[PDB]
């Protein structure tokens, strides 16, 4: 019955795995390796070629940070509810129904 | 002529799991319980 | 373009040729040769959902088409559509028309049970008895009636002591990220290019640090509530009540009760929090 | 000879016909690739070559179209099946392949040469040498040659009770020719069908000729009567190849344990989109459907008078 | 646009997470009503009088 | 094509983020409603207002 | 590329040349010279945190290296792992290994 605690770990692991898998994205570039682009092409177009990858990876990082920020609020709500329940049930007797 | 415009661009709406009749039945059951029993049905048999 | 052409009633002006809508897309066109007005609309599409009881039990499945009539849009055409290889004609297995759409592969019975697999609009399906996939309408509960009267009452004589559990999450994993290595792995030129963006990484580090401190504060608020560390007396007789399954045992190296050990062993099926790992991971 | 026609049979392909897509080693990963593959549970031809009419030659070697690839396989016991000649038009005016297996040399030749009525090879060495060269008279233009070890390392049948299961996949793309193979013995042969087992086909050679191939032909290695020309019993299968999306499963060592198609049945692509071979009870969303167009319509106004382009360009005097 | 679908495949997984988030939102929407209303395991009936 | 693809992905991501943010407060309101239903209908509450 | 090359026990097949990992990283390579299977593992790194009691009171500070074992990366290494001149004294305090 410990699905609530398992879901947190599953979500965190899946999000981190997606973030580390995102590195394979081409983002419209010819290749996904910086060294190959540097070795095969001169700087004048290599600048924009690497700039596209920079934009893609920055967007992915921003999305991950936003997701973590959103999840933190739900975790905080659960923690506050747990603290209130501890204070009102363990340390005394509660007349509230259910 | 508004729902179809959104539907033609892959924007759908899924129906709820519980219809209105079941919610009405739950409300009627709660009303009958609280009328004929009081608060005893909330912690055991009515 | 690609779409279905039908007649239209939009009276174009002499100089107007095309037509648009609120959806910034073409919707009407005039034929280049004959002076006829036609409207453009895309041909039918939709979504597909698959219902399965699990590979560990059986390989039978049921297919649901969303938002389409069973006969108005018979995706059962000669062969070649999207997801072409499936045929799932299955006229033998009766097709049931639901509010959500057309359900192909399930049998509809005049019964009621609990909801095992939610489909939509009060229809649920389950793998029940030989063995096949069935669809029905979920049951709210068992009927009952209370004998109300002007002068009548019920008084209990017996009591039952009940113990129930409740699990609540408290905190999550604290993580930190490095911009330079993740974005530009081993490239000084890439880092120099990143330097032209200013500071898109102070915000991320600040947010993650705030989240970590918030997690620590949450744990402190939930658990740290008493100013003293009490001990129970060595004698464990409390009016006949037995607390041996929740009080800590000094014999074990870790002062944890039996139930706490069971909880840890149950949750350890997935433990991604490997803090013990270090730079020694070079095997 | 004046042999009679034989109606082709059919067999279920089962879960066979998978090869390593790339040279890269991958371990403990579930990699999904889009490439040419043999669909699971597909019809395969069952050409059977045997001593017909107890001494009559059977010419069961039609000019099968090459299309996009083949899945030639055999349950051969002794060295009787050889040769995988190709030809766009099968004459002296068209470049062609020739894969012989004489002794211990493939002798890959790419030459223009005339094709016999029923080309064949002599498994027994003509003593004294072997006119095994009866398949053609001469080759006037030769482009590519290649000699190496024979394509098969399978041990001879020896006492018997076990036969070879040579499998070959021929694919031609962007002026390249790739060959994959895998061999294994067979336990029971009562129904004479491909056993339900998984096999990985490793690359063996790369051939860079950009030859155009449209038809496929095979040869036989029969010496003489042991009346006319006769040999033993053999059987081979041909399976056409079509594009498909596959999900592969590597092991700790780095070998493909098993794979799953992504279009066979809804459970298959549900497993594909979940990136796992195990699916728990529930309802999942997999993909979408629509109706593809059936006709092409092109409507332009009808006018014919050409524009006066020559006047603008071929003018004696141009303005300032 | 068949070629646009091929071009979009080069952007990695930008559609799986969106679908997962929407499905999670829908499931939570169902769970909200299930928690709020389904509080009694019996269906009582009022007396005719 | 890449420019349009990036723009539309940005629009979709913004929409998803706003939907999640709204779902959070909807969940909070649903929890409050469930607590009120369990405390006021199924019993008598001494909490003022 | 940059990394620490060490002996490998990968069961490379004859046709296989380049190894990889779970996420598109080449953790193995085959020697163009005399055949030898080899690993690639990125060079050591980590984060840095500075501990201070307040500019108002004192100037002495303590430095914590995040997630690195003390033995292989002390401050006495002449390699100067970035921040070259930025060196805390070798034994300013008995170096403490924490989780
Ligand atoms: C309980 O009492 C009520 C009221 O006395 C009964 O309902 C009827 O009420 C009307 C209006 O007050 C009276 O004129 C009727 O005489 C009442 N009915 C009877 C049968 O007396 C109700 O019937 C009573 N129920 C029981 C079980 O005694
Ligand atoms: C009231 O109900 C309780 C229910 O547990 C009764 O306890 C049980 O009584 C029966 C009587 O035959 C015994 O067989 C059981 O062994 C009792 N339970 C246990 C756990 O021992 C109780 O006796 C009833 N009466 C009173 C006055 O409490
Ligand atoms: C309190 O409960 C524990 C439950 O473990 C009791 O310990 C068990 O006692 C029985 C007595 O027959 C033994 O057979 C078991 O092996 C014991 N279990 C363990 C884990 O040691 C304990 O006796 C109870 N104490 C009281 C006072 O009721
Ligand atoms: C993987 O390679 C190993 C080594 O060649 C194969 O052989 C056995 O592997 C197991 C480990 O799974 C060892 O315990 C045995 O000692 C190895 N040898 C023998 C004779 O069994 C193994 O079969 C290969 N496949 C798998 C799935 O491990
Ligand atoms: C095309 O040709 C037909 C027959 O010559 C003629 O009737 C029609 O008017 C033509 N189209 C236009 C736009 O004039
Ligand atoms: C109940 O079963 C009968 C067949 O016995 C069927 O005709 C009827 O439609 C079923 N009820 C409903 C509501 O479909
Ligand atoms: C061609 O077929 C005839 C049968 O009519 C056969 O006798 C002849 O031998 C074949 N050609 C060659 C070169 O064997
Ligand atoms: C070889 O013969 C073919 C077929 O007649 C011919 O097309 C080609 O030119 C010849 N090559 C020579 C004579 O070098
Ligand atoms: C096979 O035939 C070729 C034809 O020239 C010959 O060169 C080769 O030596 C033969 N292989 C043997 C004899 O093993
Ligand atoms: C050159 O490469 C070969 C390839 O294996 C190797 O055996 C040899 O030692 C290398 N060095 C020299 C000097 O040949
Ligand atoms: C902190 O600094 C302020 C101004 O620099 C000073 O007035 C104050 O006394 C300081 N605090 C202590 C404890 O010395
Ligand atoms: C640090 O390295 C030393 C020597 O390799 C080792 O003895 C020690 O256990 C390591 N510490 C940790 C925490 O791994």
């Amino acid at each position: 019955a410990l699905g609530k605690l398992q879901d947190v770990v599953n979500h965190n692991a899946q999000a981190l795995n997606t973030l580390v898998k995102q590195l394979s994205s081409k983002f419209g570039a010819i290749s996904s390796v910086l060294n190959d682009i540097f070795s095969r092409l001169d700087p004048p177009e290599a600048e924009v070629q690497i700039d596209r990858l920079i934009t893609g990876r920055l967007q992915s990082l921003q999305t991950y940070v936003t997701q973590q920020l959103i999840r933190a609020a739900e975790i905080r709500a659960s923690a506050n509810l747990a603290a209130t329940k501890m204070s009102e049930c363990v340390l005394g007797q509660s007349k509230r129904v259910d | 002529d508004l729902i179809c415009a959104q539907k033609f661009k892959g924007l759908t709406v899924l129906p709820p799991l519980l219809t209105d009749e079941m919610i009405a039945q739950y409300t009627s059951a709660l009303l009958a319980g609280t009328i004929t029993s009081g608060w005893t049905f909330g912690a055991g048999a009515a | 373009g690609t779409g279905v052409l039908t007649e239209s009633n939009k009276k174009f002006l002499p100089f107007q040729q095309f037509g648009r809508d609120i959806a910034d897309t073409t919707d009407a066109v005039r034929d280049p040769q004959t002076l006829e007005i036609l409207d453009i609309t895309p041909c039918s599409f939709g979504g597909v959902s698959v219902i399965t009881p699990g590979t560990n039990t059986s390989n039978q499945v049921a297919v649901l088409y969303q938002g389409v009539n069973c006969t108005e849009v018979p995706v059962a055409i000669h062969a070649d559509q999207l997801t072409p290889t499936w045929r799932v004609y299955s006229t033998g297995s009766n097709v049931f028309q639901t509010r959500a759409g057309c359900l192909i592969g399930a049998e509809y019975v005049n019964n009621s049970y609990e909801c095992d697999i939610p489909i939509g609009a009060g229809i649920c399906a389950s793998y029940q008895t030989s063995q096949s996939i069935i669809a029905y309408t979920m049951s709210l509960g068992a009927e009952n009636s209370v004998a109300y009267s002007n002068n009548s009452i019920a008084i209990p004589t017996n009591f039952t002591i009940s113990v129930t559990t409740e699990i609540l999450p408290v905190s999550m994993t604290k993580t930190s990220v490095d911009c330079t290595m993740y974005i530009c792995g081993d490239s000084t030129e890439c880092s120099n290019l990143l330097l032209q963006y200013g500071s898109f990484c102070t915000q991320l580090k600040r947010a993650l640090t705030g989240i970590a401190v918030e997690q620590d504060k949450n744990t402190q608020e939930v658990f740290a509530q008493v100013k003293q560390i009490y001990k129970t007396p060595p004698i464990k007789y409390f009016g006949g009540f037995n607390f041996s399954q929740i009080l800590p045992d000094p014999s074990k190296p870790s002062k944890r009760s039996f139930i706490e050990d069971l909880l840890f062993n149950k949750v350890t099926l997935a433990d991604a929090g490997f803090i013990k790992q270090y730079g020694d991971c070079l095997g | 000879t004046t042999r009679t026609q034989l109606p082709p049979a059919y067999t279920n392909s089962f879960t066979r016909g998978v090869y390593y897509p790339d040279k890269v080693f991958r371990s403990s990963v579930l990699h999904s690739t889009q490439d040419l593959f043999l669909p699971f549970f597909s019809n395969v031809t069952w050409f059977h070559v045997i001593s017909g009419t107890n001494g009559t030659k059977r010419f069961d070697n039609p000019v099968l179209p090459f299309n996009d690839g083949v899945y030639f396989a055999s349950i051969e016991k002794s060295n009787i099946i050889r040769g995988w000649i190709f030809g766009t038009t099968l004459d002296s005016k068209t470049q062609s392949l020739l894969i012989v297996n004489n002794a211990t040399n493939v002798v890959i030749k790419v030459c223009e040469f005339q094709f016999c009525n029923d080309p064949f090879l002599d498994h027994k060495n003509n003593k004294s040498m072997e006119s095994e060269f009866r398949v053609y008279s001469s080759a006037n233009n030769c482009t590519f040659e290649y000699v190496s070890q024979p394509f098969l390392m399978d041990l001879e049948g020896k006492q018997g009770n076990f036969k070879n299961l040579r499998e070959f996949v021929f694919k031609n793309i962007d002026g390249y020719f790739k060959i994959y193979s895998k061999h294994t013995p067979i336990i029971v042969r009562e129904p004479e069908d491909l056993p339900q087992g998984f096999s990985a086909l490793e690359p063996l050679v790369d051939l860079p000729i950009g030859i155009n191939i449209t038809r496929f032909q095979t040869l036989l290695a029969l010496h003489r009567s042991y009346s006319g020309w006769t040999a033993g019993a053999a059987a081979y299968y041909v399976g056409y190849l079509q594009p498909r999306t596959f999900l592969l499963k590597y092991n700790e060592n780095g070998t493909i344990t098993d794979a799953v198609d992504c279009a066979l049945d809804p459970l298959s692509e549900t497993k594909c989109t979940l990136k796992s071979f195990t699916v728990e009870k529930g309802i999942y969303q997999t993909s979408n459907f629509r109706v593809q167009p059936t006709e092409s319509i092109v409507r332009f106004p009808n006018i014919t008078n050409l524009c006066p382009f020559d006047e603008v360009f071929n003018a004696t005097r141009f303005a300032s």
